[PDB]
C-alpha cells in the first residue's frame, strides 16, 4: 500500500501496475468488405503500390 | 401557432442515411425550409445541413450559436441561389437502440430553441432497434415542439403532424449535403489527431502507435462509408441511365401517337 | 518517421482519402446532371400525357 500525509495523519493512496493487458485490444478485421464499385476498386488499386 | 410540417423525401434520405451512419452514438443536423399558409400554418422543409457533434455523450445534444450562424449563412446562400425564401426552420437527431420519443432533455432543448423563435420544430429518428424474438427490424421518426405544462411548472412535449412529400428526383443541394458525411468524418479524425500532435512533449513510439490507429480508423471509414456511398451512386447512375432510356422511348411513342393527328 | 515530425502513413492515407473524395465529388456532379436530365424528360412526358 501507498501512504501520503494530508492532515498530519497519513492516508492510503491507490496503486496500479502497468501491464500489456491495458487496452491492447487486438482487432484484425476478417470477412472481405467487398464492393461492386469500379471507381473504389480502381482508386484502391492505383494507390495500393504506394505502401 | 404552427399546425403541420411537410418534409421533402429529398432531405428525408439525407437524414435517414446520417442516422444509419452509426449506432454507437447520437448524431444531429439542421433543417432548412419555409413558412406556408392555408385555410393552418405549415413548415415546408426542402433541405438539411449535416453537423458534427462536439459534446457527444448520451442524450446531451445541443447546437452552438456558431452552427446557427453557419445555418443562417447556408439559408441566405440557398435563398439567393434558388430564389426561394429559405430560413433555418428545424433540427433533427438520432436515437439508436433508444425509444423514438423525446427525453426531458430533448424537450428542454426544444424549448431553449423556441425561445429563439416559436416557429422552430424538432425531429427524431429511432435507428437500429433489435428484437431477436420477432427477428424484425424497425426504424421510426417523429416531429415535436414544447409547451408550458398544465400548471406553472416547466416545459412538456407536444406532437406535430409530419408528412413526407414525394420529390421524384434528388436535388443538387441534397447530393452536395450527403457527400459531406465522409468529409466531416475525415475532418473529425484529423482534428482529434491534431489535438494529439499538439502535445509536443510526447514519445515517438506513442506517435507510431497513434499513426497506426489513425490509419486503421480511416481504413474503417472508407470500408464502411465512402465505399458503399460511391457504390450506391454508381448503381443510381445505372438506374438513371435505364430510366432515361425508357422515358425517351415513351416520349418518342407519345410524340408519334399525337403528332400525326394534325 | 520523415523530417520535422509528421508520419509517412499519415500523409499517404490522407492523400488516398483525398483521391477517393475527388472521385466521389466527380461522380456526385455527373449523377446530379443525370437527375436534372431525368427531371426535364419527366416534365415533358407528363405535360404530353395531360394534353
Ligand atoms: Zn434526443
Amino acid at each position: 500500500a501507498l501512504y501520503k500525509p494530508q492532515r498530519g495523519l497519513f492516508h492510503r493512496v491507490p496503486l496500479v501496475v502497468t501491464n500489456l493487458g491495458m487496452s491492447d485490444q487486438l482487432g484484425y478485421k476478417t470477412e472481405p468488405a467487398s464492393c461492386t464499385s469500379t471507381v473504389f476498386s480502381r482508386a484502391v488499386r492505383t494507390h495500393s503500390s504506394q505502401f | 401557432a404552427v399546425q403541420a410540417v411537410h418534409l421533402e423525401s429529398d432531405a428525408f434520405l439525407v437524414c435517414l442515411n446520417h442516422a444509419l451512419s452509426t449506432e454507437k452514438e447520437e448524431v444531429m443536423g439542421l433543417c432548412i425550409g419555409e413558412l406556408n399558409d392555408d385555410i393552418i400554418r405549415i413548415v415546408h422543409i426542402h433541405s438539411v445541413i449535416i453537423l458534427r457533434r462536439s459534446d457527444k455523450r448520451k442524450d446531451r445534444v445541443e447546437i452552438s450559436p456558431e452552427q446557427l450562424s453557419a445555418a443562417s449563412t447556408e439559408a441566405e446562400r440557398l435563398a439567393e441561389l434558388t430564389g426561394r425564401p429559405m430560413r433555418v426552420v428545424g433540427w433533427y437527431h438520432s436515437h439508436p437502440h433508444i425509444t423514438v420519443w423525446p427525453s426531458h432533455v430533448d424537450v428542454r432543448t426544444q424549448a431553449m430553441y423556441q425561445m429563439m423563435d416559436q416557429g422552430f420544430v424538432g425531429l427524431i429518428f429511432s435507428c437500429f432497434i433489435e428484437d431477436k424474438n420477432t427477428k424484425t427490424g424497425r426504424v421510426l421518426y417523429t416531429c415535436f415542439q414544447s409547451i408550458q405544462a398544465q400548471k406553472s411548472s416547466e416545459y412538456e412535449r407536444i406532437e406535430i403532424p409530419i408528412h413526407i412529400v414525394p420529390h421524384i428526383t434528388i436535388g443538387k443541394v441534397c447530393l452536395e449535403s450527403a457527400v459531406e458525411l465522409p468529409k466531416i468524418l475525415c475532418q473529425e479524425e484529423q482534428d482529434a489527431y491534431r489535438r494529439i500532435h499538439s502535445l509536443t512533449h510526447l514519445d515517438s513510439v506513442t506517435k507510431i502507435h497513434n499513426g497506426s490507429v489513425f490509419t486503421k480508423n480511416l481504413c474503417s471509414q472508407m470500408s464502411a462509408v465512402s465505399g458503399p456511398l460511391l457504390q450506391w451512386l454508381e448503381d443510381r447512375l445505372e438506374q438513371n441511365q435505364q430510366h432515361l432510356q425508357e422515358l425517351q422511348q415513351e416520349k418518342e411513342e407519345l410524340m408519334e401517337e399525337l403528332s400525326s393527328l394534325e | 518517421f520523415n523530417e520535422d515530425g509528421s508520419l509517412k502513413e499519415v500523409h499517404k492515407i490522407n492523400e488516398m482519402y483525398a483521391a477517393v473524395q475527388e472521385e466521389l465529388k466527380s461522380i456526385c456532379q455527373k449523377v446530379e446532371q443525370s437527375e436534372r436530365e431525368v427531371e426535364k424528360l419527366l416534365m415533358d412526358v407528363n405535360q404530353l400525357k395531360e394534353v
